[PDB]
């Protein structure tokens, strides 16, 4: 899921290391 | 901590002299310090401890993924030996799945914490650590089961509280999350204190008509997770100006906002013309926004990438915005046709980030009926026209009209962020 017009996600960002 | 075995206590000159080159700093020869122990000593977990913990430092000084990933394998090792102690186990493979997360291996960082809940049963923290890895990857089926075996056994732990509520919420169970919510922040336990709860619990007490709502949304002000009560975004760059409503000139995108109104019309029918001849490119709000109604979405660009097959159907418009990549190039925004039809309300919600405005050009606008309030402010769209608003305030919308109701929405970069910044900065 997308945290497109909310907070809904418990994280809206991906990590990709450094 | 107990960090030696039987083996490793008689070794405990070599091991602490490899451990203060690390502590001091020098990284790389503590490096071929501690690998000169493994080779010397290929069954000591402590050594074999050390060169995890300085692959682990190494790939912080050079920023590197692939050494990490070496530091990752190593920790795994340290569990592959022999009279490994239970407090050295679980610090390795703990900092395995920290590192695995790190790098993005969510479904890697589940299976190492699952191994360490079948290794330490009882120990509910690492159940509590299983449980976020589900939430990392959407599960919330499992992450759910797994917070309800730790309030089985502690009751009381405000950690699997709020984790728990958090999931009744995002499950549209509104009544239910409030206590589980409320108690696990009350709790004070080692992360409760998180914006995400004071968000949700303010949010769903607002659902439900309670007026202690905005007392939470004070207490998440005062604790230093939101810029104010009305603003509630939390993925945040500080300092840019807030501001309920923005007029075209303090944004600075007057070409952007001169092109809209000019061109509206020809925005307007390419968005007609797919609600008659291709319905299905309209999608359902998806996020648990509305009270009741219709809501639905035709989105042209998503965190800066374009959508080639939604282009298709609104070609023009698509040429038309390709030339400012202030919005195009938006990769915390959207742009796209939003449609709401009679009897729809919107609960009160703000976006994640402060990073952008948001822009709104009306395109079939009933004369009664359709209202939009940001903060204290309620206002009205018109047909050709734009407005503008930051969407990290809260902001609600009503449709009461006698027909349907279409909009253009048009997120941009904050005006504020520097180029360096928009070009870093996680896409949302
Ligand atoms: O009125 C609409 O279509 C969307 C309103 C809204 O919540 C937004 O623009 O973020
Ligand atoms: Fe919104």
């Amino acid at each position: 899921g997308k945290c497109k017009d909310g907070l809904g996600e418990y994280t809206c960002t991906s990590l990709e290391g450094f | 901590p107990k960090l030696l075995n039987k083996f490793d206590k008689t070794i405990k000159a070599e091991l602490d002299a490899a451990e203060k080159l690390r502590k001091r700093g020098k990284i790389e020869e503590a490096v071929n310090a501690f690998k000169e122990l493994v080779r010397k000593y290929p069954q000591s977990p402590r050594a074999r401890y050390g060169k995890a913990q300085c692959e682990d430092d190494l790939a912080e000084k050079r920023r590197s993924n692939e050494v990490l990933r070496g530091a990752i394998e190593t920790y795994q090792e340290v569990a592959s030996l022999p009279d490994v102690p239970a407090d050295l186990l679980k610090l390795s493979l703990k900092r395995r799945s920290d590192r695995q997360q790190f790098l993005g291996h969510m479904r890697g960082s589940l299976l190492t914490l699952q191994r360490l809940v079948q290794l330490f049963p009882n120990d509910t923290s690492l159940k509590n650590d299983l449980g976020v890895g589900y939430l990392l990857i959407g599960d919330n089926d499992n992450a759910k089961k797994v917070y309800e075996e730790v309030l089985s056994v502690t009751p009381n732990d405000g950690f699997a509280k709020v984790h728990y509520g958090f999931i009744l919420k995002a499950q549209n169970k509104i009544a239910e999350s409030i206590p589980y919510l409320k108690e696990g922040i009350e709790s004070g336990d080692p992360g409760t204190d998180d914006g995400r709860f004071y968000f949700h619990l303010g949010d769903a007490m607002q659902r439900v008509g309670n007026k202690e709502a905005y007392k939470w949304y004070e207490l998440g002000h005062k604790r230093g997770h939101f810029a104010s009560v009305w603003q509630r975004s939390l993925y945040n760059v500080n300092g840019l100006k807030a501001q309920p409503w923005w007029t075209p000139k303090e944004t600075g995108y007057t070409e952007l906002v001169k092109s809209l109104e000019r061109n509206w019309k020809l925005i307007r029918d390419e968005g007609l013309a797919v609600m008659d001849k291709a319905k299905g490119l309209f999608l359902p709000e998806d996020e648990n926004l509305r009270e009741k109604g219709d809501w639905s979405q035709f989105t042209l660009w998503q965190q800066g990438r374009r959508n080639e097959n939604a282009c298709k159907g609104a070609p023009k418009t698509c040429t038309l915005l390709e030339k400012f990549p202030e919005t195009t190039g938006c990769r915390r925004g959207q742009i796209k046709y939003s449609i709401m039809h009679p009897g729809t309300h919107v609960w009160p919600h703000t976006g994640p980030t402060n990073c952008r405005l948001r822009m709104h050009l009306g395109l079939v606008i009933p004369k009664e009926g359709c209202k939009i309030r940001c903060a204290n402010e309620t206002k009205t769209w018109e047909e050709g026209k734009v407005l503008i608003f930051d969407d990290s305030f809260e902001h609600e919308v009503w449709q009461d009209a006698s027909s349907f109701r279409l909009i253009f929405i048009v997120d941009v970069w904050h005006p504020e962020l520097t180029p360096q910044q928009r070009r870093s900065l996680p896409a949302i």
